RNA sequence: GUUAAUGUAGCUUAAAUUAUCAAAGCAAGGCACUGAAAAUGCCUAGAUGAGCCUCACAGCUCCAUUAACACCA
RNA sequence: ACCUCGGAGCAGAACCCAACCUCCGAGCAGUACAUGCUAAGACUUCACCAGUCAAAGCGAACCUCAAUUGAUCCAAUAACUUGACCAACGGAACAAGUUACCCUAGGGAUAACAGCGCAAUCCUAUUCUAGAGUCCAUAUCAACAAUAGGGUUUACGACCUCGAUGUUGGAUCAGGACAUCCCGAUGGUGCAGCCGCUAUUAAAGGUUCGUUUGUUCAACGAUUAAAGUCCUACGUGAUCUGAGUUCAGACCGGAGUAAUCCAGGUCGGUUUCUAUCUACUUUAUUCCUCCCUGUACGAAAGGACAAGAGAAAUAAGG
RNA sequence: GUACCCUAACCGUGCAAAGGUAGCAUAAUCACUUGUUCCUUAAAUAGGGACCUGUAUGAAUGGCUCCACGAGGGUUCAGCUG
RNA sequence: CCGAGCCUGGUGAUAGCUGGUUGUCCAAGAUAGAAUCUUAGUUCAACUUUAAAUUUGCCCACAGAACCAAAUCCCCUUGUAAAUUUAACUGUUAGUCCAAAGAGGAACAGCUCUUUGGACACUAGGAAAAAACCUUGUAGAGAGAGUAAAAAAUUUAACACCCAUAGUAGGCCUAAAAGCAGCCACCAAUUAAGAAAGCGUUCAAGCUCAACACAAAAAUCCCAAACAUAUA
């Protein structure tokens, strides 16, 4: 048999006893290692600008709807001056204490859409809502005053 | 007049012992090819050498003469040079006539000289 | 020409004097084409072997098929086949001379870069089709990057200092400790146990 | 299969470097005109491809070509 | 084909170093004409023989080239000298074929048969997706390649046996593998059905008869559920055969002056044993007909399963 | 090397002492070879009749018909039989 | 029992070939070659043996050894006791495997050929049995002891969910090629969704993605038995 072969040639036993003694032995520690101890900053300006400016904010569960009809529910408030905003709860939920909204905080879980304005139409919006018998409106806030879905009936009538 | 080829496939080459014209080498040797054609029915054997590297490459040369008669017929390059090279035997026995006729005209004129 | 060019079977001047099977062009680390020149991705040889002309059409036809020649380009880092390899006409007894020249072959040592790639693309665009090219080579091969060739070098250099074994191969082989050079080759003083024939072992510190 | 030989103007041999004349074909040149005898030219990738020098020469890349051995158990 | 000599590589650096290993050469020519004579000391082709270099001295003067070759005896010549492609080149002074009519001595140092080694060749499986499959890599097939495994072939090798390990086919009896030809269960289908294609699992049982040929094969006729692939000293000749091969005779075609010869052909041609030892010598499948049903399936032609009844056949035991 | 329902070298030559005539023919005749074809058979590498270069047939190395004959060598009808 | 009878004689023919070669005990002892009608043999070397003579032998350090890798050669010191020369001859010159450097072959062979070195052709222990691998060589008796080499380790593949409007069938070439035959550009509507990354339609349609939102198989029959936990 030659020196360079097609197959891995067997070694001598004194060689193979040496290729066992000089194997790589890794360091083993005392204690195992693991067993021991712009996009946001612009939206850190915008919801702060939502709450400086707006008067009536309305929050909801708007993931409920189709690709055409959510453009339409956008357009059904386009005929007023109501605009509808979506924001990340990873950046909207910490702001609420920076604008001191305690009773609006245990309110933002899941998909949530603000429905801001400066004058309420929402007397007619519930009539627009009366043909989609889901999509329920939750608690709003006008000028540091919460208003629930009952609070949007006591004022809006 | 080339002999039309044969594919690399469709050739059931068996390898048997075959005829044995020898003492002990030729009973145990699978030297005889049985190179077949699958399409036609043309079965060719060969024990031409004591080696398949000249058996099989010459068995192929015989088969491309036999299956040539199948796809051409009696007008083929395998019968052209049977009727062209036995054309000469009518130009060899007729040639040999006309000189064994003029070898009596010169043999009777011989010795009828005086 | 932004593709792998055609590599011919034989040298244009055919080699007419026969050569010995000088098998120490397979054995050991490579000395030519170990580093990157004009590229970012390549196929490192983790073992020695001989590239016949069929491997050169394995490599060229399956790189020009799976590649954007507008955006990527490729370059041979081995030469065309030059080393003549004989074969005797079959059926013969031994002896009677050397055989006639059959075909040619290129010797590739371990650590050699074989085919280099480049252009505008990430490694993950090229790691796809190059790893399957590398598995059909006659040796162990591998797609590397510029970044993953140094990551394979600095990690293996880390393994030399990190290991807690007092006895390395290179210390026993040069000091001739147990009379061990009776068994070893004279090249194991310089191979240092990472090579055995044409095979390269990277699990050996 | 394996060595081994072979290649000549259109037609036959030459020539061991340098390529001939012998026929045929161009005519003209002695001769009344035809025949030679002359006096011409003429046609050879010297069957290939590369050039080692400078080569039908001395050899492969070569193409076809024929001989001959491919055995004993 | 080769045989003697030299240079280069293998054989990297003192020397040496084989090869039917790789590549080049040599069998001279040129110039002298002291290319006279002598003689310390060395070299040396692993021996001998041969072959090399050489200070000084005598006499004069003011060899080139890697090899460029041939011993002894003898023959020539008055002498000096000369004499071989003695190239089988350490050289016999001079001698070819053929043998199957053969002989003796040996050899497993050495072939054929078998075994064993190896796996180029061969077979197979995965890997890779190019390509076919109208489209679609993966129903089916599959290029260049890669990785394995097998031990059936043709090789190679020459390790056991030449004081004998007797063979092709057939007969007889078959043992075993499974890589399944049939019968069984399953997955896929370019699966409607019926047929098929492929894959996983299955070695319980089964695996025909003929004409030509010595034939295993192959072709062909008839069937079959199917007419498996191999291993067993190409299982099995102290059980058989002897057609083939393979002795002595002979013909033909050929080679050869002939004797004789040809993997040519063709007719003919003695197959021995009384068993010492081991071993051994009474442990159910399948097809068809009917039925379901001419239903389900399908546009129609076609045309199923499972369950059940009967008919046969082989096998086992009587 | 011109012969065309696959057919007039219809012409040039090389070499030799002479270039194989009649006949026969895939033969007991190198190979291809189980040549091609018809009969015979359910089926034919056998047998027989044909064709045919048979490139290695062939004329006292005797060639070709053919009568009888053969313990020759192949094929076969009918019978017949473990 | 005739390719040339049989007997007697020459004849104890010759055999480089086969087989055989007989008391006890001890010691030294193994493989460069070259010529050869020679490669089954022999002669000379080389190795070997005995006797004798003398003085260096081995191991080795600087310095040293050519231009076109391992090492060696040379070699004082040193550690050692051997070497050469002389005398007398025999035998062995048909070797193997392993490690290494190569050549041939297939980067086949228990293959063939050289080279350096081991071991075997001698003992004992181990690798199961075992010529060649490892341990160990100088002999006897012991119902003492300490050791040397010396026992194979391994067990692998799960994975996103949600959700999809739009300037337009961007233009080109095209029967029309619409995100996806092909070429250029690749901007842009809203908080966020590529002039579209795979399928798919002759073309479309449609389904998704990117986006915001929370390793195995062979022929007689498997092959020690078995075993995860008692302190080196
Ligand atoms: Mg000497
Ligand atoms: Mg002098
Ligand atoms: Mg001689
Ligand atoms: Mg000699
Ligand atoms: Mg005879
Ligand atoms: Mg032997
Ligand atoms: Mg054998
Ligand atoms: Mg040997
Ligand atoms: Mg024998
Ligand atoms: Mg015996
Ligand atoms: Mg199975
Ligand atoms: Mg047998
Ligand atoms: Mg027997
Ligand atoms: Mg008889
Ligand atoms: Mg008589
Ligand atoms: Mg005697
Ligand atoms: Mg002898
Ligand atoms: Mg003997
Ligand atoms: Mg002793
Ligand atoms: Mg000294
Ligand atoms: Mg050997
Ligand atoms: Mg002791
Ligand atoms: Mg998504």
């Amino acid at each position: 048999s030659k020196a360079v072969t097609r197959h891995r040639r067997v070694m001598h036993f004194q060689r193979q006893k040496l290729m066992a003694v000089t194997e790589y032995i890794p360091p083993k520690p005392a204690i195992h290692p693991s067993c021991l101890p712009g996009l946001i900053r612009l939206l850190r300006r915008e919801i702060a600008a939502v709450f400086q400016d707006n008067r009536m904010i309305a929050v909801c569960q708007n993931v409920a709807l189709s690709a055409e009809d959510k453009l339409l529910m956008r357009h059904q408030l386009r005929k007023h001056k109501i605009l509808m905003k979506v924001f990340p709860n990873q950046v909207l939920k910490p702001f609420l204490e920076d604008s001191k909204y305690q009773n609006l905080l245990p309110l933002f879980v899941g998909h949530n859409m603000l429905l801001v304005s400066e004058e309420p139409k929402v007397k007619e919006m519930v009539r627009i809502l009366r043909t989609v018998p889901f999509l329920p409106l939750l608690g709003g806030c006008i000028d540091d005053t919460i208003l629930s879905r009952q609070g949007f009936i006591n004022y809006s009538k | 007049p080339a002999l039309l080829s044969l594919d690399e496939n469709e050739l059931e080459e068996q390898f048997v012992k075959g005829h044995g014209p020898g003492g002990q080498a030729t009973n145990k040797t699978s030297n005889c090819v049985v190179l077949k054609h699958i399409p036609s029915g043309i079965v060719v054997k060969c024990h031409q050498t004591r080696s398949v590297d000249q058996n099989r490459k010459l068995a192929r040369k015989i088969l491309q003469e036999k299956v040539d008669v199948f796809y051409n017929g009696e007008n083929s390059p395998v019968h052209k040079e049977k009727r062209e090279a036995a054309k000469k035997k009518q130009e060899r026995k007729k040639r040999a006539k006309e000189t064994l006729e003029k070898k009596k005209l010169l043999k009777e004129l011989w010795e009828s000289s005086k | 020409k932004p593709k792998l060019r055609f590599i011919e079977r034989a040298p244009l001047v055919p080699k007419v004097r026969r050569e010995p099977k000088n098998l120490s062009d397979i054995r050991g680390p490579s000395t030519e084409a170990t580093e990157f020149t004009e590229g970012n991705f390549a196929i490192l040889a983790l073992g020695g072997g001989y590239l016949h002309w069929g491997h050169f059409e394995m490599m060229r036809l399956t790189i020009n098929r799976s590649m954007d020649p507008k955006n990527m380009f490729a370059i041979w880092r081995v030469p065309a086949p030059f080393k003549p390899i004989t074969r005797k006409s079959v059926g013969h007894r031994m002896g009677g001379g050397k055989g006639a020249i059959d075909h040619y072959v290129t010797p590739v040592k371990a650590g050699r870069l074989v085919v280099e790639m480049g252009g505008r693309c990430e490694f993950e665009e090229v790691q796809g089709f190059l790893d399957q090219v590398a598995h059909k080579l006659p040796f162990a091969a591998k797609a590397v990057s510029r970044g993953t060739l140094e990551k394979m070098r600095k990690d293996q250099e880390e393994r030399e200092r990190n290991n807690q074994n007092p006895w390395t191969f290179e210390r026993i082989a040069t000091a001739n400790m147990l009379g061990i050079r009776k068994v070893l080759s004279p090249y194991d003083l310089t191979h240092k146990g990472k090579y055995w024939g044409k095979f390269y072992m990277p699990k050996r510190v």
